[PDB]
């Protein structure tokens, strides 16, 4: 309904807070793409830079929660040609390592990035939650290939 | 009877060593040792100012 009134604001202060509730409930790939459209939404705009750069590193949480590593990678390339200040940003570099830490199955090397990316800039709960999803897809990973 | 055994004198060389000021002591000496607590402080300036643009 904001969007319609063309209140991109409350809007995306609403899809926030849907793509949030969906991701905590396992609702991942529907997360992801809401977060589609925030990041859309805020593009170019240079008063939510800042929540640009949040939303993209939730993007890939998300979709490593949904174990698609690739669409994690394609969303940090997206976001690193596309806006220069999530591109030289910690969450930029923090998502690249949870990729990373994903793809070689080491989910002590995830752990170890959380804590870094923790000492410089707190994880809130949903980060934690999410966090603590792709480590556990991690070891079930290992469990079974043992 | 005689000839030749033993001359010279007025001709020698030498090279030359060196040592070096003490107090160089180890590399950390001023703007070396001190960037272990000067790096804790600017994190603390980072972070500050974290919270700042946060």
């Amino acid at each position: 309904w904001y969007a319609q009134d063309q209140s991109v604001a409350l809007s995306n202060k609403c899809f926030i807070k849907c793509a949030d509730l969906k991701a905590l409930d396992g609702q991942y790939i529907e997360a992801s793409d809401i977060y589609s459209k925030l990041i859309k939404s805020s593009m170019g705009n240079r008063l939510s830079q800042w929540s640009l750069k949040d939303y993209f590193l939730k993007k890939g949480l998300c979709q490593l929660a949904a174990t698609d590593a690739v669409a994690a990678a394609r969303t940090l390339q997206e976001g690193q040609s596309e806006d220069p200040n999530f591109a030289d940003s910690r969450e930029s570099n923090f998502l690249k390592s949870l990729i990373d830490a994903v793809n070689e199955g080491d989910s002590e090397q995830l752990s170890e990035h959380c804590k870094e990316f923790d000492n410089f800039m707190r994880l809130d709960k949903w980060k934690i939650t999410i966090l603590n999803k792709i480590k556990e897809s991690i070891q079930q990973q290992e469990d079974d290939l043992l | 009877e005689v000839e030749a055994a033993i001359s010279d004198v007025g001709g020698q060389q030498i090279f030359s060593q060196a040592l070096l000021n003490a107090n160089r002591r180890g590399e950390a000496k001023t703007a070396l040792a001190e960037v272990q607590a000067r790096h804790q402080e600017l994190l603390k300036l980072e972070k500050s100012m974290a919270e700042l643009t946060q």
